[PDB]
RNA sequence: GCCUUUUUAUU
């Protein structure tokens, strides 16, 4: 959370809708990342309970994650303009853009010219700015999935699996043309990571 | 090397350095030509400079070696 | 000795890559380029050494050549291939010989914030300071009394200077951190 | 009242307090103002924009 | 020319901890501190979580079905988590968390050299009491700090090999013992708890006269 | 692994006069070149013995502003000078030292007595009945303090350290520590830093 | 394998 912020900080994350906002008021019973629900009180209900699916790493407009961790405890009651769930670089309802960190200045030997910034090894240990950008590799088949080339990432169906470890320069996904020829695509190279879910929609993928 | 200040006083136009670099550069590529400075470990941009730092190389004294090279 | 292997050797990225590469980049030029030149000092040639982090170490006394400060600008980068362009880069685009401005007769190399700020706090004159009135031996004595700690970096002393055109003698008022300077500047 | 407020914690009133160098180890004679600014990571990075 | 001796080590906690060295020499106190202060945190014997393999969950993005707090957090209270090797380098670390209750790190199964100074590190929490979790932590012993880039389901996360967090360093007076010149010099150490504050000093002291043995050789 | 760390080489070690040297120690641990530079440092400026002059007494002389008659020399440049002689013993901590000179003339470091065990190495810079206490010190002390010349303890007289970037064909950013020193000529530049080496080695043997 | 508009953003 920002260390010195305004009372607007509160209001920002409670009118957005990528933040998880209550409908309905009242205590929890199952509290995940996944999903969470909220018992009704006997006046907020009209019944049953009400549930709200977390967007968890999903793909934003500008390459970057979305995900809404919780914020509220196992039986923690919230009211109906409570938030129980806090959405990305957001937390227990403060929008939190960036992290508060010990900021002297001064120069130190160097490496403040100008309003550049001197940053510790202590920032990238505890991961205090790492960030994730989940880009987006779509596949054309106009072209069999087969990835019969003429690897250990794919599954025997010329579609990497969910978790796979890829580095810039191999496969992703198989796409030869009827012809054997391959023209399929790569990943480009400074970008290798891990992939949060493929989507194929329209074949043991799918 | 760290400046050309030296070479130029020899040359006196800047642009006749290049000229005369650029040709002892392709000597030291193509056609061997050791140079008569003491060879280090840099490349043979410094080694075109540091020819001219104490005047072994000018541009009127290399066409009278790329014609005696004509004459073997 | 090949040219299909030699791409499997570069992809690989083993330990045998970088110490060929430190011989390329030894005494390479490599043009630096801001994408706004608005000035002849936009493009400017330098010898580079290998660093980690993919963002370019411009030098901050040609920072105000470039008139661009280091506020998150990206730019250009561009290398001579051959050797007649490689002494193009080393004779009239280096950072050395770009010293003065082809505008005014005053230097485009100026120092702007940083470098300049640690310059005036040494050249100050303070009174009731740590080691006030003491005698030192000359210009490099000053780096032995302060970075021991026992005077401060600006205190009314007497320190002897050799001064060129032929060396001449003359004790001075000169505080402790303008005795910094002396080892700094040249003979003459 | 932030120097109201720097009364209530152990460090003193002033904005800036004395420290030593990291390389060096040498108190300085000029106190700097260290704090907790708020700073943010941006999404220009150069991952993406070399 | 005289040799400090570490004659009192003060701890208030398991967490912090004060070390004495008596006697330095005036202009060294400020010596000895610092190089001291910086070797400390430039490369320390520290133990943390290298490589995480969990059933079920391949990467380290992906929720677990039955957990509180997000599993990216999960590997920050990893990191947090303060162990100690004796022997062995490589050691592999299991969960076998089940039913109502906030995963500790007093619930990690440890073996005879492996132990965990801060039972009350909190990991996650679990909601749902017929979900379990269970997962292969693998800790490294190393100095420094790697990055993670630096196995499909075994998810890969950085590894901070900084046993101590902070170190606090100051001059003080000392007795006289009838000679000048003479400063008291104290080390405060905010520590993980891996290392025994007696012994950081002591182990902080071999690696720098093992560099400066290349300075008796020029 | 965690024991195993960089030595460096010491491969440049130049020398552009006796005095005065630059040493390259590479390569180093990422941030140990910074520790190791500055921790000898401040042992060669504060934590080294060494022997320079402590009292003076000029006859005639009892104030620090005064005028020296028979001699082309002043009261301001005399002490200033002498703080700056390269003067070393080794049998005995205190000994006196004597100057006698005669006309008009230049007074230097090589018409002077030696009194015993007393070296001097510099007898080209320039400096009557004048006799001086030469005792063994540590580092550095001031004028200011003693309340009667300030003494110049250590032979060193400047060192600064510049680390830049160093490659090991398997890590990055490791510390390329040089060295540049000037000193008096009583001790080798090379043999200072060693002297350096053993004040630290003493301190450690307690611990190790 | 691209090209041109539009929008956002940077100096
Ligand atoms: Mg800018």
């Amino acid at each position: 959370k920002p260390l010195v912020g305004t009372g607007m900080e509160r209001a920002v994350a409670v009118d957005s809708g990528v933040t998880a906002v209550a409908k309905r008021g009242g205590v929890v019973q199952y509290v995940d990342a996944s999903r969470i629900v909220i018992k009704v009180n006997e006046d907020e209900m009209y019944a049953g309970i009400d549930i709200y699916n977390l967007t968890k790493y999903t793909r934003s407009n500008q390459n970057t994650c979305i995900n809404q961790m919780p914020c509220v405890s196992l039986g923690e009651p919230v009211e109906r303009g409570d938030v129980l769930a806090d959405g990305p670089s957001t937390d227990l309802g403060e929008l939190a853009l960036g992290q508060n960190m010990r900021v002297a200045f001064m120069p130190w030997n160097g490496y403040n010219f100008e309003d550049s910034i001197l940053v510790s090894e202590r920032v990238v240990q505890e991961d205090r700015f790492t960030t994730i950008h989940i880009q987006e590799l779509a596949c054309v088949s106009r072209e069999e999935i087969t990835a019969d080339i003429p690897l250990s990432k794919l599954d025997e169906s010329g579609i990497v699996y969910i978790g796979a470890e890829v580095t810039g320069g191999d496969i992703l996904v198989g796409k030869v043309t009827p012809k054997v020829k391959d023209s399929s695509l790569r990943v480009p190279n400074g970008v290798s990571g891990t992939v949060i879910d493929v989507q194929v929609f329209t074949d043991k993928r799918a | 090397r760290v400046t050309v200040q030296d070479a130029v006083e020899k040359i006196g136009n800047r642009f006749d350095l290049v000229l005369v670099a650029a040709r002892r550069a392709r000597q030291m590529q193509v056609g061997g030509k050791d140079p008569l400075v003491p060879e280090e470990n840099d490349k043979t941009t410094v080694i075109a400079l540091r020819e001219i730092e104490e005047g072994l190389i000018n541009n009127q004294i290399l066409d009278v070696r790329e014609r005696q090279e004509q004459q073997e | 000795t090949t040219i299909k292997a030699a791409k499997k050797m570069v992809e690989r990225e083993e330990a045998v890559v970088w110490d060929i590469l430190d011989e390329v980049i030894r005494e390479h030029p490599v043009l630096l380029n801001r994408a706004p030149t608005l000035h002849r000092l936009g493009i400017q040639a330098f010898e580079p050494v290998l660093i980690e982090g993919k963002a370019i170490q411009l030098h901050p006394l040609v920072c105000a050549a470039y008139n661009a400060d280091f506020d998150g600008d990206q730019m250009a980068v561009h290398v001579p291939l051959t050797l007649e362009a490689q002494l193009e880069a080393r004779a009239l685009m280096m950072s050395t010989n770009n010293i003065l401005s082809p505008a005014n007769g005053e230097p485009i190399i100026v120092p702007s914030q940083d470098v300049v700020l640690g310059l005036y706090y040494m050249t100050r004159d303070c009174v009731n300071a740590k080691g006030e009135g003491m005698v030192l031996t000359g210009p490099k004595e000053a780096e032995r009394l302060y970075r021991s700690g026992l005077a401060s970096l600006h205190a009314r002393v007497k320190v002897r200077i050799t001064e060129y055109e032929v060396a001449k003698t003359s004790l001075k008022d000169t505080t402790v951190g303008r005795a910094i300077l002396w080892m700094i500047v040249p003979k003459g | 009242e932030i120097k109201e407020l720097l009364k209530l914690g152990d460090l003193p009133t002033s904005g800036q307090i004395r420290l030593y160098d990291g390389r060096t180890g040498e108190q300085f004679e000029r106190p700097v103002t260290v704090g907790y600014m708020y700073m943010l990571k941006l999404n220009h990075l150069v991952d993406d924009k070399m | 020319f005289l040799k400090p001796r570490l004659v009192d080590i003060e701890q208030v906690s398991s967490t912090h901890a004060k070390v004495t060295l008596e006697p330095l020499e005036r202009g060294f106190g400020h010596t000895l501190g610092n190089a001291l202060r910086r070797i400390l945190l430039s490369s320390m014997p520290g133990c943390a979580v290298t490589e995480v393999e969990i059933d079920g969950v391949l990467h380290e993005y992906s929720t677990k079905e039955g957990v509180q707090e997000d599993i990216l957090e999960i590997l920050l209270n990893l990191k947090g988590l303060a162990v100690r090797v004796q022997g062995k380098d490589e050691v592999i670390l299991t969960l076998n968390k089940s039913g109502i209750g906030p995963v500790t790190a007093a619930d990690i199964t440890h073996d005879g050299d492996v132990e965990i100074v801060k039972p009350q590190h909190v990991i996650c929490h679990l909601t749902d009491e017929n979900a379990s979790i269970s997962m292969r932590i693998k800790v490294q012993r190393g100095r420094g700090y790697v990055p993670a880039s630096t196995p499909i389901g075994r998810l890969l996360v950085d590894a901070c090999y900084s046993p101590v967090e902070r170190i606090a360093y100051n001059v003080e007076a000392a007795r006289v013992e009838q000679r000048t010149d003479l400063d008291k010099l104290v080390i405060e150490m905010e520590t993980n708890g891996t290392i025994d504050p007696e012994e950081a000093i002591r182990r902080a002291a071999t690696i720098l006269a093992e560099q400066l043995e290349a300075f008796v050789d020029l």
